[PDB]
Parts: C-alpha cells; structure tokens; sequence
C-alpha cells in the first residue's frame, strides 16, 4: 500500500461531493418486477419502536382524557372500546350475597346505570359513582395489539371463540383522597 | 517483657535503628540491640559451621576449630529453630585483620 | 505529503552524517551542513528519487584506524524487512568484503530477522535503527550528556587510579540508545561529562554490560 | 512505609576514605560524593559551600587595621595571586580556586569603579582621607579572608565513614 | 439497525439470495427481499471549533456587499456559520470584530 | 513582558513519537515518566529526569532538599544500567541477602528455596 499520500490546496465543490455520493448508491436493480422480487406491503419487518414500525415506505405527544373523549364523541360517531382499571373496592354493598365489609367488585353489582361520568371544564374528568367522585386519568398508553375476545363454552367439550374488536386506549380510575380527607379530617 | 504492668521496658523500633544508623554510631547500636537486650556466648566450630559448647564441637568430635563469638539470643533461637526445620545455617567464620 | 517525506529523508541523512562523524568515520564537511534546499539537488520527490538504492552510503571509512575498515548505511524499502532482504544485504556485503553495516528500517523488523542479526556472524555485524528514532539527534539533547568512548590505555589508568577491577564500575546496557548510537560493544568504558549547576564539570564512567 | 523501603535500600552505602561511595559488595555508586565531595550539613550558602560576600564583610568587620593602606585593583590582584600560589592551596579543588579568583576580580572591579567615581589616586595622598574608607580592603584582611575560605572548604568536605545513604533516606522521607 | 421478524420476533440477519440480498430470520421461514435503497445514518459528534477559530484562522465566508458589524459600522469583521454538533443541527451564526484599538466578541 | 512563546503540554506516554513529529523541537523536550526517558534517551537522561522530577515535587510543597541527596538517590537507582525500583524486586536485584528478604514478606518459600 503506498503510504506517502499526496494532498492539494484546492477546495472541494459541494455539489461535486453530493453528485458523487448520489452516483454511488442511487443505482437501482428494481427492474425485476417479479414474484420473488415483489414484496408484501402489510408484512414489513418491525422497526423496534412499535409506534415507528415503518422503516421502509411507499414514498408523538400524549393525549389527555378530555381530548380522547372529545375525539371519540365529536370527531367520529363510531363506537370504540376502552379498557379501564378500577380501584379495589367500590363504594357499595353486596346485595343479599351472604356478606364482613369485603371487596365490592363489579361482580357483586347489578345491571343498570351505575354512575355518571362528569367531564369538568379544563381537563378535569371525574367519575361520579354515587356521592363520592372517583378520578379518571390516562394510563400508560399501549401500542401493541390488544384484541377483546369472547369465549363461550356452550357445549361441555367445545365452544365458541369470538373477537369483539381491538382495544386501543387504557383508562385508570383512582379515588380522590384529597376530597375524602377534606370531608372529615383525621 | 511488653507493657508497663509487667515492668516491661521500651522498644527500639524499626525507625530508631535507622536514626542510629544515620549518625554512624556503630557501637551504640551494637550495645542497644545486643548487650542491653540479650547477650549470649556461643561456640561456633570453624570447620563444620555448626554451633558447639564449652570449646567442643560435638559433630566433628574435636576442639581444634571452635571459636568464642558474642551473639544475640534471638539469633541463636533463630538458628536452632532453623536446624529443627532441616534448614541448616553453617556459619563460616573468617577472621579479623 | 512529499514535503514531509523529503523532510524525513533529509533529517535521517543529517543524523547519519553526525553519527558517522561521532564514530570516527570520515565525513565530508558539506554533508554536515546540508540544507534542505541543497538536498533538493541530488535527491528529489517520490517518483524520481528512490530510497533503497539511491540514498545509500558506503563511502564512510575509519580514517583513524585503516581505510579498508568501512561501514554501510542502507535504507531498506519495505516496512517489515524480510529475512531474504537481510541475505541480499549480507551477500552484497560478503562480495564487497566489509564487516560493518547499518540498517535504517522504516517500521521495524520481523523477529526472525532480528534473531538472524544476532547469529549471522561475529564478523558480520549489522545495526537495526528505526527511522523514528533517528529523526532527532539524541546526542544534541539537553538531557543526554556528552559521552566519549575511552581508549584501553586510559581505561587502564582509570582502573589504576581508583584501584578497581573492571566489574566494579557502574554499568550501561548494550541495548541502551546512546550505546546503540556510539556503536560500542561489551567491555568498553565510556566517559560521561555531566553538566553542573555551577560552571564546573563532573566526570563519571560506565562499563558496557 | 516509603521511608522503610528507602532505608532498606540505601543503608549499606558509605563514603570510603578515597572519597568514593561504594555499595555493600564494592561496586561504585559515585566516584565522588555528589560531584564535589561536600556535606549537605555544612552548606553556608544556597547549596554551595560558602557565600563569599558575607565572609568578606565578616573579615572587614572583625579585623579592621586602621594603620594599613587600602589596596588598589592591581595590588589586590597581585597580592591575591601571591597568596593563592602557596603550598596549602594545592589541597583544594580547581573549581574552588576559580570561584575565589572570580570573586576577587569582582571586588577589584568594585574598587576601580568607586575610585573612578570619586577621583581617588592610588598613591594614598588625596586630602579628604575619608574617601579611603569607601571600598577599603587591606592585605591583612586578604590573608585572613583566604585562610578563612580555605578552612571552611576543608572542614566542609564529606567526612569518610558517614552513613550517607541513611541520610538520603531520612532527608527524603521527612 | 435491529429489525425483527413479524412472525417470531427473533433478530434478522442480512444474507444474499438468488435474485436479491435478503433480510432473513434464522429460526422461521420469513425473508424480506431488499428491493430498494435503505439506509441508517449515525451522525456522530464532531470536534469543538471554539479554539480553532480564535486567533486569525483561515476563514473565507466574507463576500462582496457584506454587512458591516453593528458596533463599529465598518466591514472590518469576519463572520461564519458552522454546525457545533452533528450536521442535523441548524447552523448557528456568529461574528467577531477586530479593528485598531477595538477588540470585541459577538454572537 | 519581553517575549511570548507557546509551549505544548502533552498528556501522553509515547515520548519517541512526540519527539519525531515535524515542528516540535526534539532537542529540548522532557517527560515525567522516567521509564519512557530510559527507553528513549538512555540511562543517563533517566538519571537526570529522576533528579529534576524529585526536586520539582519537593519545591512545589515548599520543602527544600539539598541536591546531593536526590543526586545520590538517582545514582543508586541507575548504577546497574537499568532503572530499578525500591520495591522488593529491585531490592532483590540490589541486595543479595536472604534474611533481609525473609523479614519482608513471603512466609517460608524464600527460606526453603535458599536451603535448597
Ligand atoms: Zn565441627
Ligand atoms: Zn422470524
Ligand atoms: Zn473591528
């Protein structure tokens, strides 16, 4: 390898570097419009950030609860599936369910209207579930696929498995400890 | 012995020996670290290099090569601990003048 | 490049001129004060001038002892000099019937050729210098005092004044860079004149071992 | 721990009577102790055996001879060389004699500059005789100066037998 | 860049097939033919130029009809624009004036 | 005030390369690392480097040592042609002794090997 490399004072032209770089890789062998050479647009390889899957192409901020319900109501009239986490005990009694002040889940409630979701002015979203007001906040937003399926075992050995729709957003309901303590201090 | 409660006496450490080397006091260092600590006369045979007693080397069975020699007791203790370990120190004595 | 390479080929040559002036070899005075612009005359840039066979020296003879005692200076071309290249220089030397030679390598030498240079011959000695070492004269440094090789008749007077043997002097290794500079061997005594803080001078001596 | 290592390495060194510093086996460390052969414990100057200006002022103040004529430049150089070529000054090194002759040349130049600034004839006859007090040096003071310098240089040498490696170890570890 | 199989989610490797180079899984049949130019740019950090421009450097950005500096109102000043980090940064503008009895540094 | 010149502090451990670049005056450059100066400029420059470096370190703390002491320390390290330590390996090369080294470390291996 010749070691004594030679240099000159002249200044490199910008476009000359640009067009040399251009000519080094703009060459394309895409002429093979054939089956093997073809590629399926809906099964591209997964770039790692799951919101950012598209590395090759044919050519984000975080929402809040009032913005999510504003879009789901006014922007589109299409129904949508949410997934909300409730606190461990709901402020109710199990009706004639053979008791001890245990947990009161949704499995111990009956059907019907069970509460009123009050969106206040300026972002505050409360879930009035009686006299007490639960608070609703946007949970950790999932980006991977969440399918909401049904499993019905109508026969002893066989049954029906049915998908109801894709779950996009997650809510979290949490009590208002500031209000619960400001009712009666301790 | 060691401490005050045993009426023990002080310690010429490893640093005061260096300071006495620095003055060049040879006989003071000899007197401190031999004569006022543990003085002991051995008799060393000049032919076999082993220690003896009373002008008599038991090893060679002779009296015609032994020498009187002032030595610290810690050194004699070292030499007999080494001869018990079968590491033999053979003291080759030269001469004066 | 091609100004820095001719700068190196000037500086290595000037260093070898002062090294041959120090060892007792007949150096013409014009080669010691050779400016770069005068070096441009008989030697040029990369395509015209060539290192390995055009910048050599065999003119150097020890004018003190005998003009048949002579010494080569070669500038080998490949960075890692091969054993066959050493045999080429050795057969050139054998045909020319001289005993001393230098080798100015560029990046080093393979360890096989270095093991060769020890066991080629006691009569055929060659000295590996890296060219990165020769780009400054280590004798003209401010930390290296003036060394002087002594004659046997002065080493005998030294050993008779202090009433010594040879093996009681301080040592200096044979692989020492200034020992490689002066070309001294095992058994010789060098004088060192250490510069003082006052205007005096102190003298010491070192045996090569 | 550093001082213990320096002691165990240096303690065998000693200054022999032929003024070499040899190790335990007898290899030479230095041919002369520190180049000059002088003790660091007897340095009156900044790492130098004397400070000539202070010694000369000492001799001008301790031995004033009011009955002696003040020397000129040439008379000073002449009587200085007349003292320094005697027998006992062969024991000193060449460097110490060079430093003495250098200092005496400096003093003689000061005498010449003063007697040129004041117009003082060297015959000894100018009328304001206080002018001979300016850079006054007499031959008695020159004799005592040179004897005091030779005595301090002879007592300032490294005495043989001195455990000089232990002094190096302690003077670095302290 | 790491790219992962939609089927099994192992890491893909690049290999060459009979018509194209392919991204291929090692553990399932999935392969992806590289039909067009695909790239991944690192954009590393360059050297600091703060002490490189001080002291009468070989600047060249001056041009005819250039603006005078605002303090002295003379064109006796150089100005330059450089990326300080990688070339995705928008270039910053800076200028220094050097005149007789006048030394200043500006932005 | 009489001059203004630029020296170049280099934090590196290859003195041979720094001395051989174009534009650096090789006849006036030094180091701290004594072994590099031993490898490059010889044993005697290593002796002078050890002298100047110990006296530099002593002067920066306001203590004063007469130069004969560090001179003897530098001559004790380099009287066998190679810069030796004051650690136990260099002390083993300077001192031949067995009991001196047995006082230092290495429980019984020196004594049994010296018996061997
Ligand atoms: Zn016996
Ligand atoms: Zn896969
Ligand atoms: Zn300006």
């Amino acid at each position: 390898r010749p070691e004594v490399i030679q240099s000159h004072s002249i200044f490199e032209q910008g476009p000359a570097e640009m067009m040399k770089k251009k000519g080094n890789w703009d060459k394309t062998v895409d002429v093979s419009d054939m089956g093997p050479s073809h590629i399926i647009n809906i099964k591209k390889e997964k770039r790692e950030t799951d919101e950012e899957t598209k590395q090759i192409l044919r050519m984000l901020p975080k929402d809040v609860s009032v913005a999510e319900l504003l879009r789901e109501l006014s922007l589109t009239k299409e129904e949508e599936l949410l997934f909300l986490q409730l606190p461990d005990t709901l402020p109710g009694q199990p009706p004639t369910q053979d008791i001890a002040e245990n947990a009161c889940t949704l499995a111990d409630l009956t059907e019907g209207q069970v509460g009123k979701l009050l969106i206040r002015k300026s972002g505050r979203v409360q879930l009035l579930l009686g006299k007490v007001t639960l608070d609703v906040t946007m949970g950790t937003a999932c980006s991977f696929l969440q399918e909401l399926v049904s499993v019905g075992l109508g026969d002893s050995r066989t049954g029906e498995m049915t998908v109801l729709g894709h779950v996009k957003h997650k809510l979290v309901c949490s009590p208002d400890f500031e209000s619960l303590l400001d009712h009666k201090h301790r | 012995t060691e401490g005050r409660s045993r009426d023990g006496g002080l310690r010429l450490g490893e640093m005061e020996r260096d300071c006495l080397i620095g003055y060049g006091a040879s006989m003071l260092l000899l007197e401190r670290l031999m004569i006022s600590s543990d003085a002991f006369e051995v008799d060393v045979c000049g032919q076999c290099g082993l220690l003896g007693y009373s002008g008599w080397c038991h090893y060679c069975k002779s009296s015609c090569h032994v020498s009187s020699l002032r030595i610290p007791y810690a050194c004699k203790l070292l030499f007999q601990e080494l001869q018990s370990m079968n590491i033999i120190p053979r003291l080759k004595l030269s001469k004066y003048n | 490049d091609d100004e820095e390479e001719t700068y190196r080929l000037w500086k290595i040559r000037k260093t070898i001129m002062q090294l041959c002036h120090d060892r007792g070899y007949l150096v013409t005075q014009d080669e010691l004060d050779q400016t770069l612009e005068e070096f441009k005359a008989q030697s040029g840039d990369k395509p015209s001038e060539g290192r390995p066979r055009r910048t050599d020296l065999t003119v150097l003879v020890a004018h003190n002892d005998d003009p048949t005692d002579q010494m080569f200076v070669f500038f080998p071309e490949e960075p890692k000099v091969g054993i066959k290249t050493i045999k080429v220089y050795c057969q050139r030397m054998q045909e020319e019937n001289i005993t001393r030679a230098l080798i100015v390598v560029q990046q080093g030498m393979t360890p096989s050729a270095k093991q060769s240079l020890v066991d080629m011959a006691p009569k055929y000695i060659l000295e590996q210098f890296l060219q990165q070492e020769l780009l400054i004269n280590i004798t003209e440094h401010e930390l290296v005092p003036e060394h002087v090789v002594m004659t046997k008749e002065e080493v005998t007077e030294l050993l008779a004044r202090y009433k010594l043997r040879e093996n009681q002097l301080p040592r200096i290794q044979a692989g020492d860079p200034v020992a490689r500079y002066f070309g001294i061997k095992r058994g010789q005594v060098v004088k060192i004149i250490r510069p003082s803080e006052t205007a005096g001078r102190y003298i010491t001596y070192r045996l090569v071992q | 721990y550093m001082q213990r290592r320096l002691v165990k390495s240096l303690e065998d060194l000693c200054s022999q009577y032929d003024l070499t510093v040899r190790s335990s086996t007898g290899d030479i460390i230095q041919f002369i102790y520190g180049g000059d052969g002088l003790d660091p414990a007897a340095m009156e100057g900044k790492d130098e055996p004397l400070e000539f200006k202070r010694v000369l002022d000492n001799i001008k103040a301790v031995f004033p001879c009011p009955s002696e004529p003040a020397l000129s430049k040439n008379e000073l150089i002449l009587t200085t060389e007349s003292i320094m070529k005697k027998s006992e000054f062969l024991c000193c090194q060449d460097s110490f004699l060079q430093e003495i002759k250098k200092f005496i040349k400096g003093v003689s130049e000061k005498i010449k500059k003063t007697r040129d600034k004041y117009g003082i004839n060297d015959n000894g006859t100018t009328e304001p005789r206080v002018l001979y007090q300016l850079d006054r040096i007499t031959p008695t003071q020159v004799e005592k100066f040179l004897e005091t310098c030779r005595d301090k240089y002879m007592r300032a040498q490294m005495e043989p037998g001195s455990a000089v490696g232990a002094l190096c170890a302690q003077s670095i570890g302290e | 860049m790491l790219l992962f199989c939609p089927g099994c989610g192992n890491g893909l490797i690049v290999e060459e097939g009979q018509r194209c180079h392919r991204f291929s899984c090692n553990t399932c049949p999935y392969v992806h033919n590289i039909t067009r130019k695909v790239t991944n740019r690192k954009y590393p950090k360059l050297k600091e130029v703060d002490d490189v421009l001080g002291g009468a450097a070989a600047w060249e950005n001056v041009d005819s009809t250039a603006e005078s500096c605002p303090k002295c109102e003379h064109p006796r000043a150089y100005f330059m624009q450089l990326q300080t980090r990688s070339a995705d940064e928008p270039m910053t503008t800076f200028y220094k004036c050097c005149n007789a009895q006048c030394g200043h540094r500006w932005r | 005030s009489g001059k203004e010149k630029y020296k170049l502090l280099v934090e590196g451990d290859n003195l041979r390369a720094v001395m051989a670049t174009h534009g650096v005056k090789g006849t006036r450059t030094t180091s701290n690392n004594t072994y590099e100066v031993e490898k490059t400029l010889g044993i005697e420059a290593a002796r002078t480097t050890i002298i100047n470096e110990i006296q530099y370190t002593m002067v920066n703390h306001g203590m004063s040592i007469d130069r004969r002491h560090v001179m003897l320390l530098s001559d004790l390290m380099t009287y066998k042609g190679e810069v030796l330590g004051i650690t136990r390996f260099g002390l083993a090369k300077m001192k031949e002794s067995v009991l001196m080294l047995a006082s230092f470390e290495k429980t019984a291996d020196h004594l049994f090997d010296a018996a061997y």
